[PDB]
């Protein structure tokens, strides 16, 4: 008669690595790395992302005519933008502190659009002929819908003095622009005054822009340039514009109703019409794992990203052959 | 393994023992069978559970990448940003993979230790009342019925009775 | 007769954590985390910090009249500034490369103030009427004491040409400013000349400032703006000023006598009249621990900061019940 | 524990032994008492001391945060700066807490090992001249006076004399 | 050491055994000599080799510094850049030095464990057919020739023949 | 008769550290830290570094007369520049976005120089008298060889309008400059026109430079300043220059034929005439070790840098005394 001491074995083929030995077969193990995703861009916590499609952030905010989808957008969980969106600045130019503005959007969940300067209000200037073939809408020449390209009326450009008081109890995103003409003849043709300026003032802002003339390559069939500027106008504070030429006036300014956690995600993917609690530019994640290896940039309640192909913890003991 | 029991002086595990990680196999005139040792098994289950949770919790708070945009004449800070984000991923990837490697090795040795300690526990009860075969088994000088076997499993084996 | 082998037990209740088990009672342990501080801002190594109180770094350096405490300051171990000091730029404006200058102060332990341009020396201009209600001193209108607000004398602002040679064997911090008037009428009222400039030259500096006019919101009861600039004038090098208007001339320039380890600490706390060898914005530290968890930003000989609530090392063995 | 002595085959420690970590308890006609084993204890003291100093020194050189100021249109680099400083704190916090966890576990097992090795040291001297009781004690076949007990503690127990 | 064999109950190593890490020394009427145990030695060689390669590979992917230039009014980002690069060097330096310290300690104990397991392997074969001297040696009751010694090394020692 | 179990010892004195014990003598060990280098700057993979010697990157690229060694340079594995090269900007000034350009060079292995504006082509302006004593060559006054300092012909500076079309299928590095004169009298003496500008245009670039006048300290015997600007001109795109004064025209523009891994290494060392596969500013590395402690900044196939003085792994067991 005898009694023996022994240990469990089973039909498991799960293997784990150690320092001294690799591919050790164990009776039980626990994978802790999430390796899969659905492959789709999804609603986060039920809240739909703002998918700009082929429009850029500039195109949306300036009101490019191709981005008519994105006038008065609903609130978003996060934003999705392509690597090289075609519908950017239709009329060629620059966007001043564009990256700093884009960074500001990471703290923003909803804009509400409001009119600060009415287009009809320009009684001393011409406001309806400020269009270009570079920004076409329905086969006809158009422009960024949120700002007004002002020109002389009856061959005279009188000085503009305009002030807006922010009576909303919100920060306000104001956008405006300056036009850079091709030559001295075009400067006079549009605004007449040879030397022009644009002065913009707030409690903080002390700006004065002058048009820089240069011979430039045609971009979108135009060698003229538009340089766009912005500010955040705090509540109870006023913005003051003065210009004798080349001024792109603000029709609409965005109102920042909600400040929350958001992100501008870079992805070529469209919309899966799904829901998730953790989103990546590759697709959405649904797992209880502590880790994943899909993509570093995620939004929501996510496991931690690692570059590993495999993370398996031994729970059981060395399994016998 | 470090403790010399698993795949050591006990050549192999038991497919026939399904209700525990460590236990006993008896054979006598009445029959033979496997009995899992509940105490050592539960202790092992607790230790490994805590370990997995400990491992998870330590990694729970760790670097998260954020998307930052830079223009064409901000290449230096764009590069700084990339190296910073990549650098932390490598640090945290290394931590994860190393911790798994080191603790996996400790987990296997922990199981080896538990088997050894259970073996010695029995050895110390039986003393010179059984032959130590060298394979994890003890062969009794006296006839050991199922109650006698139960006392060894009990921790209650009465050495003075069978001496 | 028998001999037994055994191990120590005692009345200790100290516990330590391990991977597999938490709250393991041990006979001996060693806490390595410093958890406490005195709650006070203290002298470091006997050397008193520069506590600006409600003044900012700009207010101190420009010589704001409320910061009369900080004229000819003694050397400091470190600097203490509040999150939102009220006595900043009394007259509204900007401070150019303010953060880069503040960074320079982290390498500086002592300034010595010296006069480079005497106020009396402005024989061709008016120098004593350059004040404002925005910077009040003793119920009367004043200005930043370190710079002179120059205006026209008998309705004429002649061109200023001034040069200073740095004969000290030290780097020299020179501060100056430009004034931005509200409108064309105010420009003429103050300086008469409609178009004005300020050119500043050194071996390295090649600056030319022009006043930007704009309608601005009232800050501290004034819609005019002052924009302040600085440089480090190396020894044996000269600074050259030329201006026909809007010039805020340097009366005093700071001399950098000591360069050492320092820091600008952000804290609402005042002064404990204590001494320490390790200081935080929360308070001072006195311990032999290798670690602490008070605050990341420290100055002096300090233990390492960690986010832990508890770090205890087992020295003894598992204690029996 | 891994080595099966502490809270193992030796159920509990001794409140009565104050002059050391490991040692002996004798009982005979003349009396009973605790004697600390100086050698194994001092070795343990040295090992744990070095460990604590080793731990401190490795952490001694580690990231230190610095105050950096950025204006209102430098938010990207302000954020980069924050993530960099926070990221290193998490790395160094994790290192500290993990090292403590892992080395605490090794410290307890080190003590368990020292007790085991001391137990075996005695066992190997006594051989078949005493009964191995299973509880850390050895019961002698011969009467063992205080000099006889001292020889076991000595490492000098003369097996051939009492055989 | 943790397992109590190396510099433990086996006081010292053998200059005379050059063909292996662990093995046997026999002495009888015919002579004496060292024989390396191939199996335990090769297992140790494999374990340590893998460990060194594992260690190298984990460090293989790690932070690399890059030269970045900043002008005189970019001191904040120059400083950020320096701290970032220095910070990662300290993290990776610490990782390297700690890993070496911890794994060196495990390597020595691994060797100690292998000697112990080899010792017990023999002990379990011989059982009560030899005297356990307490020093790593077993003294036979029967005369043990070179074939008899080879069977102990074999794992083939026939206990029932010499009992 | 007896059989014993035992372990290897030997005459080794190699020691390793552990947590609990330092300087443990072991039978076998493995050093994993490379501690040595040859002390020389070497060819990488056979490919010679560009060693600028006492010239800077600016001096080389602008074509400073002392940097005649570096006209039409062959391709380089990496670049070597001193900490304080004497042959930098011979004529005093600034280099605009110099660090961003230097960063661009880390992605560049070879430039090919080409002429875009011929010097003879300036038929309406004087091009051969644009020299200075600050940039001497062979005892005579010279200038940056890659750009032309243009001045008035027969007391008239007519407006310059020049355009170049990039017909190469490569990005093109174009360099140009503006001159800042000492006073209004010198402005007229050189270019006659009192108020002057330089407008530069591409598909992206919209620049307009004006000379800033100031009294400046003499650097290299000159108080005048030259400010240098650059762009990358993409293929099939044109650059347009217009100026009525102070223009430093591009004679030559560099062509970027190869884009690869490169680096600007800072070192006072010269040239060892050796070869290596891993290079540092201290010297070259030849080892199979996984680690080294020579210098953080390396180029090529290198072991990982650590700050350790010693990394030794135990392979064998504790060796006996
Ligand atoms: C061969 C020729 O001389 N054709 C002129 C044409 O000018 C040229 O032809 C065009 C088609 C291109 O091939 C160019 O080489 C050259 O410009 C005349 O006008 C065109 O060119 C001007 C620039 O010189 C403008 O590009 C203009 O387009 C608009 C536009 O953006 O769509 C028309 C629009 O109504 C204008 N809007 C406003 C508010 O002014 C703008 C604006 O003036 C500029 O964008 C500001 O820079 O320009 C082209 O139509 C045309 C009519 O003028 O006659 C051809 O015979
Ligand atoms: C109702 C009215 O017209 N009152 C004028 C007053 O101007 C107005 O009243 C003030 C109190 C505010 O309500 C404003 O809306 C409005 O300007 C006249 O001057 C005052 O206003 C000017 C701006 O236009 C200045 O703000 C001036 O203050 C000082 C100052 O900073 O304290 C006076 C000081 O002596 C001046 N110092 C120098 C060196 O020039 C400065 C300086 O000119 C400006 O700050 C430059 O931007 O202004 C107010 O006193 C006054 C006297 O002119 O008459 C009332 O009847
Ligand atoms: C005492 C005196 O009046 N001497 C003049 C000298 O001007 C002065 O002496 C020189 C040697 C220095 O001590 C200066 O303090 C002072 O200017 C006359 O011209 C020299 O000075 C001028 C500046 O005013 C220039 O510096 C000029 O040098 C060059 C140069 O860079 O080498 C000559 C060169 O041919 C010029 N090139 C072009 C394309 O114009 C440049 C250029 O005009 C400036 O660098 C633009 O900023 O200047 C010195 O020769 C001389 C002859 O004019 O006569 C002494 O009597
Ligand atoms: C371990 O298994 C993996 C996947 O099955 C295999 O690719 C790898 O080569 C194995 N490694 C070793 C060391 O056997
Ligand atoms: C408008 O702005 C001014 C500041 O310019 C503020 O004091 C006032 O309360 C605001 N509201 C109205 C209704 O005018
Ligand atoms: C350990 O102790 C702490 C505080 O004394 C307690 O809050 C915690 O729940 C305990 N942890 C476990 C796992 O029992
Ligand atoms: C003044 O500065 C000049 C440079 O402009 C320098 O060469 C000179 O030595 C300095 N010293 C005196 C006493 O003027
Ligand atoms: C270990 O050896 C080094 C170099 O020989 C010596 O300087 C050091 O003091 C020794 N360390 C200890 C702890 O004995
Ligand atoms: C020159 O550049 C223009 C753009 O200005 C481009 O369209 C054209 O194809 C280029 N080639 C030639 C030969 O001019
Ligand atoms: C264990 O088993 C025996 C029968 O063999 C029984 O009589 C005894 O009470 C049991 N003791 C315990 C502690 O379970
Ligand atoms: C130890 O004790 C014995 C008495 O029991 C004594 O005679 C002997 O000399 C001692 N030896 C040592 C090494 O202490
Ligand atoms: C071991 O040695 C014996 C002789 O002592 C021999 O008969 C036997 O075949 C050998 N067995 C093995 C497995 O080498």
């Amino acid at each position: 008669d005898q009694i023996c001491i022994g240990y469990h074995a089973n039909n498991s083929t799960e293997q784990v690595d150690t320092i001294m030995e690799k591919n050790v077969t164990v009776t039980h193990a626990q994978d802790i790395l999430e390796k899969t995703h659905n492959g789709k861009l999804c609603d986060l916590d039920g809240v739909k992302p703002l998918i700009l499609r082929d429009c850029s952030v500039a195109g949306w905010l300036l009101g490019n005519p191709m981005c008519d989808e994105f006038i008065n957008v609903p609130e978003w969980s996060y934003i999705v933008e392509k690597a090289n969106p075609v519908n950017d600045l239709c009329y060629p130019g620059d966007f001043n502190d564009y990256e700093e503005l884009k960074h500001l959007l990471s703290r923003i969940n909803h804009f509400e659009k409001i009119q600060i300067i009415p287009k009809s209000s320009w009684s001393s200037h011409e406001a309806s002929l400020g269009v270009s073939s570079a920004c076409p809408y329905q086969g006809k020449s158009s422009f960024f819908r949120n700002v007004v390209w002002l020109i002389k009326k009856n061959s005279t450009y009188p000085t503009i003095k305009r002030s807006y008081n922010n009576t909303n109890q919100e920060d306000l995103l104001v956008l405006w622009g300056i036009h850079h003409p091709n030559d001295a003849a075009e400067q006079t043709k549009l605004y007449q005054n040879p030397t022009t300026y644009i002065s913009v003032g707030t409690s903080t802002l002390n700006q004065r822009l002058v048009p820089r003339i240069a011979t430039r390559s045609k971009v979108n069939g135009q060698s003229g340039r538009m340089e766009f500027f912005w500010t955040i106008l705090k509540p109870n504070d006023a913005i003051n514009f003065e210009s004798n030429g080349n001024f792109i006036a603000p029709e609409y300014a965005y109102k920042i109703v909600k400040k929350g956690d958001s992100t501008i995600m870079k992805s070529e993917l469209e919309y899966g019409n799904c829901n998730t609690k953790c989103q990546t530019p590759m697709g959405a994640i649904n797992s209880s794992m502590p880790f994943h290896n899909i993509h570093p940039l995620t939004i929501g309640e996510c496991p931690k990203y690692v570059k590993s192909n495999r993370l398996v913890l031994a729970t059981g003991l060395r399994n016998s052959p | 393994g470090l403790f010399g029991a698993i795949a050591g002086f006990i050549e192999g595990g038991w497919q026939g023992m399904v209700d525990g990680w460590y236990g006993y196999h008896h054979s006598n005139e009445q029959g033979s069978g496997y009995a899992a040792d509940k105490e050592s098994t539960q202790k092992a289950i607790d230790g490994v559970t805590n370990k997995v949770n400990s491992i998870i919790d330590k990694m729970n708070t760790q670097f998260e990448a954020v998307g930052r945009e830079f223009n064409n004449l901000e290449r230096r800070i764009e590069n700084l940003n990339k190296k910073m984000e990549d650098g932390f991923l490598d640090v945290w990837t290394y931590n994860a993979e190393l911790l798994v490697l080191m603790e996996n090795e400790r987990t296997l040795d922990f199981h080896d230790s538990n088997v050894k300690n259970l073996y010695d526990k029995v050895r110390l009860q039986l003393r010179d009342n059984a032959k130590e075969l060298g394979n994890g088994c003890f062969e009794f000088y006296h006839k050991c019925d199922n109650e006698c076997m139960e006392s060894v499993r009990n921790g209650t084996y009465d050495y003075p009775q069978y001496s």
